[PDB]
């Protein structure tokens, strides 16, 4: 009795950055900063009614350490939406 | 000033979480059946005009300063039958997304924590009679408001709650002027093993156990025009700490105190009527109380008036409420506002709180 | 320091920084600068100096790094000692004006007066003596206003020569003014030091250096301590901090006159000029999206008139309920006669029953009694009828607008001690606060230490071998882990956790009369420290360390502060429950 | 982009502006809506607020149009 | 009491509302066992509502709940009951009320919430109101176009900290290059700075001017040759002078004095 | 094992005051006297040795909610301890801080002082330890003094005292300020070296054995020094001084809850009368005329911000559309704006002194000169005139071919405003500003064309001439030298563009800035009989010169038929700038006499 579309979007990105420093005179090539975040965001719309529409979104972030400073970072937030118009 | 204040867990679970209840004076107990009516009293869910509902609801806190700061409400009741109804209802107050950064790093993954508190319950009302119902609730309690550091373990505390409540509603009976409808409701809530914070058996925190009895009546004009005059008394079912000393100086805080504690809640709830040195006329202090009117014109506009007054000696929360609701189809939208009366700034001050549901399904017969 | 991060004066040789050195900060400059066609350097630079790293050897088994330092000048010590010159080099002459950007000549004007205890814009001997005579005419003291005193004042608007100025702050870019930054820098180093000392100096027995020898004038108006000494420690000098700088500018930016708010309501804004209110659709214009007031009447723009613009603006953060009240009354006795009875009351409701200095609530009621009265007069109109070439007929109006208010004011009866309206200089509430130190990650190993002077060898501190580790017995410090109490660890018993140095604290028990909000933390989490002087400590190389008196050893942590400056932080003492 | 010190501080936190025009006015208001600390002609990064009870407070920074507000922690 | 029975105050707008799950897992081993991980659950509204019509022709509800702006001055809520022109009750006003005022020593208020009821009695008008007052009074001077700020700084409240001179010399020289301003008596260019201050941030960044970071050795007495009217001792703070100066007792500030 | 359930470093607001508060010491750094100054809360202290620390009776604790929960706030008290060696005879110690007070408004300064005696040390007796607050605008020089004797609370037994005991209300400072008032008025007539005066300089009126009643108050006792002023409190002190002769005095005290009391809450009245006519579209008069009392103010304004001044003010504006005087068939736009009006400002509080009442002041004088001299100098007064001819240009005709040569391309704006001023600061304040703009402003209409398409051409006379004299405040005699800024000026800006080419435009502008210097002597000395309306129509020295050039070419090489695909385009813009150097540098003087000119820029 409900028939509709299905719309999914996912978006994964991979971004790496490093910070080097080195010297010309001996091997001290010392790595001064660096990021390594892994992300993915899905998201999926389904239209129950010309009004009501629901919307699963589950994003899940990874962080992982490159220099000690800085610690390993986790992050998933999934759910669901609920929207209704008039 | 406020004289020794009912400490208890969870103290979220006492604020009115929709706009109706709060523009009748934060009393729900012997109102109308209505959505909303699961914090108040579950027992006239039975008593639903229609047969499914949902309501979403908003109260703001600091509402100049920041959003995301609030105490939202969902709650959905479905009676399947003419003397039965199942209800669910969630509460969430949460302050939002907070951001964790140590560092000043532009480029930087920071934690991002929510602080919340949220209630989840689910209640079976069951219509005894033609006019008296009751209902059973069971409660999810779980309190994430501290934040992981060092040193501190930011695990959430639960507890598991049960209510029992009562509603009794007459027929539509004629008087000289007018014939009018009596209601009346009792709930005895937050029923179930103590809060530990700290995940300990030494540290707990009483649940907030309530005890709530009211009674209205409606008169009807015109068959189109409604006036219901509610007043429901409240009393908190947890003992009170004890004030200057009950038995060296300090040690007899500390003996009555170590005596208050140790108290099971079972003991609890019977051990707050009296435990004080004062006799009855003080025992009569520690019931707060709530008298409001609402007038309905042509079922679909509402205009609620309200008043909350607590003792002076605890909480000191007394004001009045207005409060506004429309139907305009079958989605149904309520206002209310809070002028407070009090010393304490109450938090709700200059807030509008905001209610919204929807009713679906076929019409049940009110008798 | 990146070029962004600092300016300069080429000519007087002063160095600003945008971020300041309220700190433990070092400061070093490396200049070269042109007299004429000879060239001084005075620091080294990175193009000159010498190499940051010199290498010797093929492979890193036998390799000698050599890491050289520039040799530079230092501007600020690591330490603070207001004794060394190095302290004479930071200026105390230049002021920031307060929210000041981009001031300019005909925007600003500033003056010095002399608040003892009202604003005098000059200086009068102290009785019994009187001012130096015959001074030079740039060395006025006596009926001489405080900005020729202070050598501020000696040009005209044109910034050329005058004899006693024109009374206006001299407005220099490079000398006397920042404009980029809103900064005013007097032209000599010690305006309010030696300046006013050599103003006031009778004769050479008088030495600024000296206070003893001051000439009871100088004892009044030298305040040599704001340069000899810090901020926090003039303040110790209280007599001497009456010469004010008072003064103001005009910020436009844009066309329009900022209110300082958006979204207003309508309505909401009165414009008055010179003590008549404007009208809003003639004599200004009001964008109430971006919060403009342009003033539209041609005779105001040309005026320099002080126009004043009260709004109402409900961008309201932190602000006591306000609850407002009352009635209003609009008798009408003739087609053109009004009168009105208005009465209001506006009550505020204080967060708590303590109202602070400043922080105040108000009870006010205002009422009063208006009367309009708008008619017709041809008269004036057949008046100007009469005039030469005047033939028109729009007719002429009069109108009379007669008003009285009365204010009574008053405090809420919530903010009441004892029956009266009661502010609080000071409750004594915001006074001790507190920085935490039993973190126990921010605390490390310590080395060893000296325990009654700098030749004391106790400790083996003196020690240049591995005798100076000799005395350190073990120390463990730590904060118990929450995992002990809550999901008990294999091994550990509940007699384990009770034993007064293991055992849980609770808030109250340490703290009994203080309240926590349900949901936060209820315990302590202290920083213990456990001290075994029979055990030998890390890096201890003592031979005998068992057959020595354990009581002789020590065990210590160190930890750095973020706040260095106690003097200015007024760190008063060290407190540990 | 604005940067608060550690976020769950004793009272004694930093701010992380960028290097630009410095005078900002910064506020913090407590859950009950009070001003409880008022700083204007701010250019000092360390903001010592250590009086103030334990619990969630807002810090509103205006520099020039640019308003902004955050939530610290004070445990 | 109402013209009719028609009641279209119609909702317009939208709302939304999330349900979720929040997990989160810093590595940091100083953390709590128990601090593993938290799972947390997110709920969130997006109320974005307007609610405008009539109720028996006799009340107007302008209402607009928006859960994502300021609610100061955003959430609206007028309901307006205006009674036949003949009656003695002229309108009654619920929610955000005004109170305007013809007055010049009164001045009224524009944003309230509250209770407005106005009376007529036969040529008399009363307004009541009671309301709670959402705004405050600010007043501004401005003059030719701007406004005008006024600030009081006192002698001890100098700019501490952020001004140095680069010498002794040019300190002992300011008062006296400075005696005839605008004109500068001192033919000083300073053409070469470079500043260096204590690294806290410890972080090494390409776009910040490079990475320039080097081992700094300062020395207090550095450049530094006699001044005429100045004692050694306020110039320096070597112990003993015999022997460290090599230039005349005037000699501007140079590496070589 | 050490556990620390707190660890912290405290710092306080109240710094310790450090130097001499008695001239018989003159050596602080010594004496061998501990004194410290710390906190006494109910949340930490509640269980103290000598006496538990309880609120004072009446003062409750303050009550918030943190979430949903009600917090009772912490109640503290500063604490002094004086210990060690002791103070001597009339030595003091204290703690001080800097405020901005304004207590003008409130009848009473009210706050409560506990004292007792140290553990393991001789017992500290009544009278002997003198609670003090000393403020003003300093500590040494200028300040009122408030001293009590301390009774001390009596230890040994119980921990746990009452706090009606605790704090004793013998011990509470409850001033009356018109006392302070009334001293101050007293010491008006005490020499500075006056034998009343103490070796501190401060005068006690309970040891003057000519006055009668004293201070006014018989449990405290009152001092004033140096004129100090509570209207504007900057410094505030409490501290500790003994009393006892041949005893060195050691314990700690307790102050709490200094608070102002009794608002003084009398109201204020103002009138406002309104005249607004208009007359057949020509003329357009408004007078306003605007009299408040003291004590008026808005709803939200507070104690210190309602006003403390009478004001009677008057202003009218007149406007006249003169060009309606003249035909309609040549038609002339002349507005005339006239607008004149004055307020006078009487302060409630006299401006020396700045805390005493103008009236209280004039009453008790007994000398016309002084009284004379108050009242005149307390008198604020300004007032505003203005003459506006703004506008001043022919409208064109119906059917009118424009010409260059037109009128109608005129424009004239004349303005003169002067402000006349006499107050505290100033015995006379001349402000005159005079402009005349006349501004020309043409367009043209339908080997290379020398036609130009536009020319633009504006003058401005802008003349501002500011007479400042400030007052002698103490007498009427004298007063200071007059101060002159003249910024007498003469602006010219032209401007014009060529389209000599389809392609080519050229647009030429140039300003001209000068300034007239007839108001100055053959040396740098201004001429105080000086006209602002002298020698309107003089062009003085150039001061600034400024030109610009654009040159816009599109290269029409499409001409050629072998480049028409190219699409060049040059833009030129050239600008010079000539700036006048200040007369410091174009007859600059070395030392040795000679006078060198070092040029413009
Ligand atoms: C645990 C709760 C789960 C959530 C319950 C959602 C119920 C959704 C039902 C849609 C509804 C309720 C409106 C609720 C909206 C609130 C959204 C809140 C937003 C949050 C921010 C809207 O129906 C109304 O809305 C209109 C839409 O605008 C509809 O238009 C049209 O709508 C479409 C033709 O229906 C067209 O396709 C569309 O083209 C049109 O436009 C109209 O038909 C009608 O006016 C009508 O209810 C009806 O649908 C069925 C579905 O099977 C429900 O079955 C129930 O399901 C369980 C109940 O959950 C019960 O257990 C179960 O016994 C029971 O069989 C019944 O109730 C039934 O009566």
């Amino acid at each position: 009795i409900i028939k509709s579309d299905i719309n999914i979007k996912a978006d994964f990105s991979l971004r790496n950055n490093e910070t080097l420093v080195r010297y010309l005179d001996y091997d001290n090539n010392q790595l001064a900063a660096g990021q390594n975040i892994w992300s993915l965001k899905l998201t999926a719309d389904y239209s129950f009614s010309k009004n009501l529409t629901a919307i699963f979104y589950y994003d899940h972030s990874f962080s992982k350490a490159v220099i000690s400073t800085s610690f390993p970072l986790t992050n998933i937030r999934s759910g669901f939406t609920l929207r209704y118009n008039f | 000033d406020i004289e020794r204040p009912i400490t208890t867990g969870v103290p979220f679970l006492l604020v009115a979480a929709d706009a109706r209840a709060a523009g009748l004076g934060d009393q729900g107990v012997a109102t109308s059946s209505d959505v909303f009516s699961q914090q108040w009293n579950p027992a006239k869910y039975a008593f639903a005009e229609d047969a499914q509902g949902l309501s979403i609801s908003y109260t703001p806190y600091l509402t100049d300063l920041a959003n995301d700061i609030s105490l939202g409400q969902v709650t959905y009741y479905n009676k399947i039958n003419d003397r039965s109804a199942f209800a669910g209802s969630f509460r969430y107050f949460g302050f939002g997304g907070i951001e964790l950064r140590q560092t000043g790093d532009p480029n930087e993954p920071t934690r991002e924590v929510n602080p919340n508190e949220f209630a989840l319950d689910g209640s079976y009302s069951l219509k005894l009679s033609e006019t008296f119902s009751m209902a059973v609730a069971a409660r999810y309690i779980r309190s994430n408001l501290k934040v992981a550091t060092e040193e501190i373990d930011a695990s959430a505390a639960g507890s598991f709650a049960v209510d029992v409540a009562g509603f009794y509603q007459s027929e539509e009976i004629a008087y000289s002027d007018f014939n009018g409808r009596w209601r009346a409701g009792f709930n005895i809530q937050n029923l179930g093993p103590k809060i530990s914070y700290d995940h300990d058996d030494l540290s707990a925190n009483f649940l907030p156990a309530n005890l709530r009895v009211g009674g209205g009546f409606d008169f009807i004009f015109d068959d189109y025009n409604k006036l219901g005059v509610s007043l429901e008394l409240t009393k908190l079912l947890v003992p009170t700490p004890p004030g200057p000393g009950t038995p060296s100086q300090s040690q007899a805080d500390e003996a009555n105190y170590k005596k208050y504690k140790d108290i099971g809640w079972v003991s609890g709830i019977f051990k707050s009527f009296g435990d004080a040195p004062g006799g009855f006329s003080e025992e009569l202090k520690e019931i707060t109380y709530s008298a409001a009117a609402e007038y309905m014109y042509q079922d679909a506009f509402a205009m609620r008036l309200g008043y909350y007054h607590e003792s002076p000696m605890k909480g000191a929360k007394q004001f009045f409420s207005l409060g506004a609701g429309f139907k305009y189809s079958m989605i149904k939208v309520d206002v209310s506002y809070l002028f407070s009366a009090s010393k304490v700034k109450n938090p709700l001050e200059n807030t509008l709180r905001f209610s919204l549901t929807f009713n679906f399904g076929d019409k049940y017969e009110t008798y | 320091l990146t070029t962004n991060e600092y300016t300069f004066n080429p000519q007087l040789g002063y160095i600003s920084l945008q971020q300041r050195l309220a700190n433990d900060e070092i400061l070093a400059v490396a200049f070269e600068y042109t007299v004429g066609g000879k060239v001084y350097q005075v620091g080294e630079f990175g193009s000159d100096g010498v190499d940051a790293t010199v290498v010797t050897g093929n492979n890193s088994s036998n390799q000698a790094i050599i890491t050289q330092s520039l040799v530079l000048k230092m501007l600020k010590s690591n330490l603070t000692n207001v004794k060394n010159p190095v302290w004479n080099l930071m200026m105390k002459n230049v002021y920031q004006i307060p929210q000041a950007y981009q001031i300019k000549q005909d925007d600003f004007r500033l003056n010095i007066l002399y608040t003892d205890p009202s604003p005098i814009n000059y200086i009068t001997p102290v009785q019994g003596s009187s001012f130096p005579p015959n001074p030079a005419p740039d060395s006025k003291v006596e009926q001489t206003p405080l900005l020729n005193v202070f050598n501020l004042d000696r040009l005209n608007y044109n910034n050329d020569p005058q004899a006693g100025g024109d009374g206006f702050f001299d407005y220099i870019p490079g000398v006397t003014v920042d404009v980029q930054n809103g900064r005013v820098i007097f032209t000599t180093k010690e305006p309010f030091g030696e300046l006013i000392f050599n103003k006031l100096q009778t004769g050479a027995g008088e030495s600024y250096n000296d206070p003893t020898t001051y000439n009871a004038n100088q004892q009044k108006y030298v305040f040599r301590n704001m340069y000899r000494n810090t901020q926090a420690g003039a303040l110790q000098d209280s007599d001497k901090n009456k010469f004010l700088l008072r003064g103001k500018y005009k910020s436009s930016g844009s066309n329009g006159i900022p209110i300082g708010a958006f979204n207003v309501p309508q309505g909401s804004v009165v414009v008055t000029a010179a003590g008549r209110v404007l009208v809003e659709g003639i004599d200004y214009s009001v964008d109430y999206q971006l919060g403009r007031v342009q003033i539209l009447d041609p005779s105001l723009q040309a005026s320099n008139t002080p126009i004043e613009v009260s709004l109402e603006n409900n961008s309201i953060f932190g602000q006591q309920t306000r609850r407002f009240m009352g009635f209003n009354i609009e008798h009408k006795i003739s087609d053109k006669f009004v009168i009105g009875g208005t009465y209001l009351k506006m009550t505020e409701r204080p967060f708590t029953q303590k109202s602070t200095y400043g922080q105040e609530s108000v009870n006010n009621t205002i009422f009063g009694f208006n009367g309009n009265y708008s008619t017709e007069v041809p008269f004036l109109t057949r008046l100007a009828n009469k005039l030469p070439n005047i033939d028109t007929d729009v007719p002429s109006n009069l109108s009379i607008r007669g008003e009285v208010a009365f204010l009574r004011p008053d405090a809420p009866k919530a903010s009441d001690f004892q029956g009266e309206a009661t502010i609080y200089v000071d409750d004594f509430e915001g006074s001790q606060s507190t920085i935490d130190m039993r973190s126990a990650y921010a605390w490390s190993l310590a080395s060893t230490p000296f325990i009654t002077s700098i030749n004391d060898n106790t400790f083996n501190a003196n020690s240049n071998t591995l005798e100076y580790g000799f005395k350190r017995a073990k120390l463990s410090w730590y904060t118990i882990d929450p995992v002990f109490y809550s999901s008990k660890p294999s091994g550990i018993s509940n007699d384990d956790l009770s034993l007064n140095t293991t055992r849980r604290i609770y808030s109250r028990e340490l703290y009994p009369n203080t309240d926590i909000a349900q949901g936060q933390i209820q315990v302590v989490n202290t920083l213990d420290l456990t001290y075994y002087p029979g055990e030998r400590g890390p890096y201890n190389n003592n031979p005998s360390f068992g057959a020595s008196n354990p009581s002789a050893n020590f065990g210590g942590i160190m930890r750095a502060l973020n706040s260095t400056n106690f003097e200015q932080g007024n760190v008063e003492y060290i407190q540990f429950w | 982009e604005i940067v608060i010190f550690p976020n769950p501080s004793d009272g004694n936190f930093n701010i992380g502006l960028n290097n630009f025009n410095f005078p900002y006015s910064l506020e913090i208001f407590s859950f009950t809506g009070q001003k409880v600390f008022e700083k204007q002609n701010a250019s000092d990064s360390i903001i010592s607020v250590s009086y103030l009870p334990s619990g969630i407070y807002i810090v509103k920074i205006e520099k020039d149009s640019k308003t902004t507000i955050k939530k610290i922690i004070i445990n | 009491i109402f013209g009719s029975n028609t009641i279209d105050v119609k909702p317009t707008g939208s709302v939304e509302m999330d349900l979720g799950v929040r997990y989160t897992k810093q590595d940091n081993p100083a953390f709590s066992p128990r601090n593993r991980s938290s799972l947390t659950f997110d709920f969130d509204q997006r109320i974005s509502m307007s609610l405008m019509g009539k109720i028996g022709t006799r009340l107007e509800v302008n209402a607009n709940y928006d859960t994502q702006s300021t609610f100061a001055f955003q959430n609206l809520f007028k309901l307006a009951y205006t009674p036949s022109e003949d009656d003695i009750i002229q309108k009654v006003e619920v929610g955000n009320v005004s109170m305007p005022l013809n007055s010049t020593l009164i001045r009224g208020a524009q944003s309230l919430f509250g209770v407005k009821t106005q009376l007529q009695f036969g040529r008399t008008t009363i307004t009541g109101v009671f309301s709670e007052q959402k705004s405050q009074t600010k007043s501004v001077v401005a003059e030719n176009g701007g406004t005008v700020q006024n600030f009081d700084l006192y002698a001890l409240d100098y700019d501490n900290d952020r001004h140095f001179f680069l010498s002794q010399y040019f300190r002992n020289k300011y008062d006296v290059s400075l005696k005839n301003y605008p004109f500068i008596d001192s033919r000083v260019q300073i053409t070469r700075l470079e500043v260096w201050v204590t690294n806290k941030q410890n972080r090494v960044t390409t776009t910040g001017g490079g990475n320039n970071l080097r081992n700094i050795i300062a020395l207090q007495d550095l450049g530094e040759a006699q001044v005429s009217g100045v004692p050694d001792n306020e110039v320096v703070v070597i112990s003993s002078t015999a022997g460290f100066f090599n230039n005349p007792i005037d000699s501007p500030t140079s590496n070589t004095n | 094992t050490v556990r620390f359930g707190a660890l912290d470093l405290v710092r306080g607001e109240w710094r310790r005051y450090t130097g001499t508060l008695d001239a018989n010491d003159q050596n602080p750094d010594d004496d061998g006297v501990e004194f410290d100054v710390a906190a006494v809360n109910i949340q930490e202290n509640g269980t103290k040795c000598p006496v538990n620390y309880v609120m004072p009776p009446g003062v409750q604790r303050e009550q918030l909610y943190n979430n949903n929960t009600v917090i009772n706030q912490n109640e503290q008290a500063l604490a002094v301890r004086i210990g060690g060696a002791g103070l001597q005879y009339q030595d003091s110690r204290a703690v001080f801080k800097n405020v901005s007070v304004d207590m003008r408004q409130y009848k009473k300064l009210k706050m409560f002082l506990h004292a007792e005696s140290l553990p393991n040390q001789p017992t500290l007796e009544d009278d002997e330890m003198v609670g003090f607050i000393r403020f003003g605008n300093d500590f040494t020089q200028n300040f009122y003094q408030v001293e009590i004797p301390l009774k001390v609370t009596k230890t040994g037994g119980s921990c746990s005292i009452s706090p009606d005991l605790v704090w004793m209300d013998d011990n509470s400072i409850d001033l009356a300020l018109d006392l302070l008032t009334r001293m101050k008025i007293k010491a008006m007539s005490i020499d500075i070296n006056s034998s009343k005066r103490d070796v501190n300089g401060i005068y006690y009126p309970d040891n003057d054995p000519d006055l009668e009643g004293g201070d006014g108050d018989g449990k405290l006792t009152l001092g004033i020094k140096g004129n100090p002023n509570f209207g504007l409190v900057r410094n505030l002190m409490v501290g500790v001084k003994s009393r006892a002769d041949h005893k060195d005095i050691k314990g700690e005290v307790w102050f709490n809850e200094l608070r102002l009391a009794d608002l003084e809450n009398k109201g204020g009245m103002a009138a406002i009368l309104n005249v607004d006519t208009n007359m057949a579209d020509f003329a357009t008069v408004s007078a306003t005329g605007r009299k408040s009392t003291i004590g008026f103010g808005s709803l939200e304004q507070g104690a210190n911000e309602r006003d403390r001044e009478d004001v009677q003010q008057y202003n009218i504006v007149t406007n006249l559309n003169l060009g309606k005087l003249l035909p309609k068939k040549w038609g002339i736009n002349l507005p005339f704006n006239y607008a004149i009006g004055e307020e006078v400002i009487t302060p409630e509080y006299d401006p020396f002194n700045q805390d005493i009442k103008l009236d209280q002041l004039i009453r008790e004088t007994t000398d016309q000169a002084e009284k004379d001299n108050i009242r005149t100098r307390a008198i604020d007064y300004t007032k505003r005139k203005s003459i506006n001819f703004i506008g001043v240009r022919k409208d064109r005709a119906p059917e009118q071919k424009p010409h260059v040569y037109d009128i109608e391309n005129f424009t004239f704006s004349q303005s003169y405003n002067q402000v006349e001023r006499h107050d505290y600061e100033v015995a006379d304040y001349e402000d005159e500003q005079s402009n005349s703009a006349v501004n020309y402003a043409y367009t043209f209409q339908p080997n290379f064309n020398y036609l130009p398409s536009n020319i633009s051409f504006n003058t401005n006379i802008l003349r501002q001439s500011n007479r400042q004299q400030f007052r002698e405040v103490e007498v009427e005699g004298i007063g200071l030298d007059p101060l002159y800024r003249r910024n007498f000026a003469f602006n010219y800006q032209y401007g014009f563009g060529f389209n000599l080419t389809k392609s080519l435009k050229l647009n030429y502008s140039a300003t001209s800035n000068n300034i007239v210097r007839n108001f100055l002597n053959d040396d740098n000395s201004p001429k105080e009989d000086f006209n602002i309306w002298d020698d309107y129509l003089d062009i003085g020295t150039p001061n600034q010169h400024a030109q610009q050039l654009v040159l816009n070419y599109d290269i029409p090489i499409n001409k050629i038929p072998i480049f028409g695909f190219v699409k060049a385009s040059y833009s030129y813009t050239a600008d010079y700038m000539w700036q006048r150097s200040s007369t410091a540098f174009s007859e600059y003087e070395d030392p040795n006499g000679t006078v060198y000119d070092l040029g413009n820029t």
